[PDB]
């Protein structure tokens, strides 16, 4: 600003409402709160690496499952600086990989733990089948 | 090599200002036996000295100085070149190659001058302050000249690179381990080198292979300029048409790098630089037989790297100079025509600002601190003994006055010193000529004087005279805090008997009428190496004497007989010496942020 979902031969309809700013703050403060946490010093090599990942997919057959959907990323790839190798300030206790791994992996925590809302229900079923019906009558256990 | 690869980010960051451009300089250590001191507490030995070496340039008759720079490095013993060359392999360290007596490096960085107008010349001189004693430092000084030779070693580098990969062949092939395949592709590397060099001729050839710099570091110097290049590729073509006359007429480690990888499980920086050909610029001397190893990177347009095309030649400064100088047949550009003159100046706009006679200086000395200083310390030794004796001469009253703790049993040689004053006058005026001036051309006292200096011409142009670390602490806002007392034996003659001068507390007790002198003492719990001397009591025959000194170059005596005299020679300074003849001084040592 600044649908129809189908799933098993149902369709689903649905009425959004967006008429106040008073979220908008929050929304682009944690985005791009995300945004710098997600860039890391691996994009620039992971970059520079695209001859020889399309090399090695040629004969792989896991293309389409990434081309379908990724109609800017393929544009974008060659509107790069691509970078030759560079050299490392120490090549005995250096690895860039598991800092940004690390920090990737915290940043998916953080946002897992900020976007899903607590609520310990582990229901457990006996006898009948577990998967429930609109029309009947159950009860509760805790796990 | 880890330190300097690690600092190499800060210029490789760096975009503007091309006049400061860091390379790789080794430094051989083979004049540190000369050093005479322990190369045990160079590297890592009881922290908290903070050893610093800083580079700064040294200008001529024009004025300001280089902000010097924050550098620093370490050295490495025990056959520095077999760790530096062969890759590490400290977890499987066996009898690996083979080498003789090899010694230690040390990195140092040297900022060179990059741009259009590139110019070379031999008028300035490198200081490089070391953080140890100043008696006998061993430091070294050179020019411009042995920085920038204009030369490489490109050819001489390919054949040390054949011997240690036959011998890492060899010793991979020597162990009957791992597959056939490993023997099998090997071999057909070695037979794709060569039809006839290896089926008719020998596949490795050990031979008389050992690892010993003979023809390395001899020849090569001026090998790939463009003029030797142009000539080669004329040779070249001659040979080609006369063979084509003559027939007319008749009457690819991808492998290697993946096995080495599985094999080593280990990598190095000297082994990413091996794949590329390296450059070699030594530069020896007579002073020591060891040549000055320069390596540059190859993949970088540095100076000395061949990537893209020519590299920096330093030309089209030398012929125009030599055209002036033989068109009057006279050397010294001073006595040439107009007309040359005007032409040096275009060409060279940094040759305008000695034409004018700016910051008149006699002749071009660079080094000129060490007389300098030498010249400042007997003027001003010279001023203190004559107001020395100028007070004994004028001084009033006789023997003690005050009260003097002194032994009933002892005072009948205490006033024996003070009866000969005029003899030991007179052998401290006639030591000047005798005692070695080696002993006090580095002491405290001349930094300190220096540094009384810093508040008088605070630069043409101003400056808050803050340093950043390093710098004269004792001597920061007054001298009245810290004393420098020198100890000498009384009768016919004197000499040194202390080395280091140790601070003495003093405090006067009266509050006017006759003042009483009353040394006193600081508990210090820092340093437990201070010696005895201050606190030895008055008597157990007799004491020495003291001369102590402010901030404001006033001197009280404190010698024992009830004698005291106070003599200013802040005047006598500056009326002797003009303000002119602190021009270096005020040009090397200043500094502002």
């Amino acid at each position: 600003r600044t649908d129809v979902i189908c799933y098993n031969g149902r369709r689903y309809e649905l009425e959004t409402n967006l008429q106040h700013r008073d979220g908008s703050d929050a929304a682009i403060r944690t985005l791009v709160l995300n945004l710098m946490f997600s860039i890391n010093e691996g994009c620039l090599l992971l970059l520079a690496l695209i001859p020889t990942l399309l090399v090695q997919g040629a004969h792989d057959g896991y293309v389409n499952l990434l081309i379908q959907t990724a109609n800017c990323v393929r544009e974008t790839g060659q509107l790069i600086n691509i970078p030759p190798m560079p050299r490392i300030q120490d090549g005995h206790r250096r690895f860039p990989i598991y800092e940004t791994i690390s920090s990737w992996i915290s940043t998916s925590s953080r946002l897992g733990d900020t976007l899903g809302t607590r609520a310990i229900l582990r229901v457990c079923v006996f006898d009948g089948p577990s998967t429930v019906h609109p029309g009947d009558r159950t009860a509760v256990i805790q796990v | 090599m880890e330190a300097h690869l690690a600092n190499e980010t800060k210029h490789a960051l760096w975009h503007n200002d091309h006049t400061k451009g860091l390379l790789h300089v080794v430094i051989p250590n083979a004049g540190l036996i000369a050093a005479g001191i322990d190369p045990a507490l160079l590297i890592l030995k009881k922290p908290g000295q903070r050893f610093k070496v800083e580079v700064q340039t040294r200008y001529h008759a024009t004025g300001q100085c280089e902000p010097w720079c924050q550098v620093f490095a370490a050295y490495i013993p025990d056959n520095a070149l077999t760790n530096l060359l062969i890759p590490k392999t400290e977890p499987f360290v066996s009898h690996v190659f083979s080498a003789t007596h090899n010694s230690g490096g040390l990195i140092l960085s040297l900022p060179v001058y990059l741009s259009p107008g590139l110019f070379f010349d031999a008028f300035n001189v490198v200081a490089i302050r070391i953080n140890t004693g100043n008696r006998k430092h061993r430091d070294i000084c050179i020019m411009y000249a042995e920085l920038i030779p204009n030369g490489t070693r490109y050819f001489a580098d390919g054949q040390r690179v054949l011997l240690l990969c036959k011998q890492l062949i060899a010793y991979i092939r020597c162990t009957p381990r791992l597959a056939s395949s490993i023997k099998i592709y090997a071999e057909h590397m070695v037979a794709a080198m060569g039809e006839s060099h290896t089926s008719n001729g020998d596949n490795i050839g050990p031979v008389s292979s050992i690892i010993d710099l003979d023809r390395q570091l001899t020849s090569g110097g001026i090998d790939d300029s463009p003029a030797e290049t142009r000539i080669q590729e004329n040779n070249r073509d001659v040979l080609e048409l006369i063979k084509r006359a003559v027939n007319i007429v008749n009457s690819l480690m991808e492998w290697f790098d993946i096995c080495y990888a599985q094999l080593v499980s280990g990598d190095t920086p000297a082994d990413f630089w091996k794949r590329r050909p390296l450059s070699i610029v030594p530069r020896h001397y007579a002073e020591s037989p060891s040549p000055l190893i320069v390596v540059s990177y190859n993949g970088s347009s540095a100076w000395g790297g061949r990537i893209t095309g020519s590299p920096i030649l330093y030309h089209s400064a030398q012929a125009i100079i030599d055209a002036a100088c033989i068109n009057a047949r006279v050397d010294n550009p001073q006595s040439l025509h107009v007309t040359a003159r005007q032409e040096l100046v275009a060409r060279l706009p940094f040759l305008a600002n000695v034409l004018n006679n700016q910051t008149p200086l006699p002749a071009f000395k660079p080094g000129a601190e060490m007389f300098l200083n030498q010249v400042f310390k007997q003027a001003c030794v010279t001023s203190l003994t004559q107001g020395l004796i100028t007070e004994l001469q004028t001084n009033p009253t006789l023997q003690q006055l005050m009260e003097y703790d002194i032994a009933d049993s002892s005072q009948t040689v205490i006033d024996e010193i003070v009866a000969r004053t005029p003899d030991l006058i007179q052998t401290i005026v006639s030591v000047l000529t005798e005692m070695s001036m080696d002993a006090f051309y580095n002491s405290s006292l001349m930094y300190a004087v220096l540094a009384y200096l810093s508040s008088v011409y605070t630069r043409p142009q101003g400056g808050g005279y803050i340093p950043y670390l390093h710098a004269s602490f004792p001597c920061w806002l007054g001298n009245r805090s810290i004393y420098l007392f020198d100890y000498y034996n009384s009768g016919g003659e004197i000499l040194k008997l202390s080395k280091v001068p140790v601070p003495v507390a003093l405090e006067k007790v009266g509050i006017g009428n006759s003042t009483q002198l009353r040394g006193k003492f600081i508990r210090s719990a820092d340093i437990v190496d201070i010696g005895i001397c201050s606190k030895y009591l008055p008597g157990q025959c007799y004491a020495y004497i003291c001369l102590g000194f402010n901030q404001q170059l006033q001197s009280i005596l404190v010698l024992p007989g009830g004698f005291a005299a106070c003599f200013c020679i802040t005047d006598t300074l500056q009326a002797a010496l003009p303000a002119s003849l602190i021009g270096p001084i005020l040009d090397r040592f200043c500094f502002s942020i």
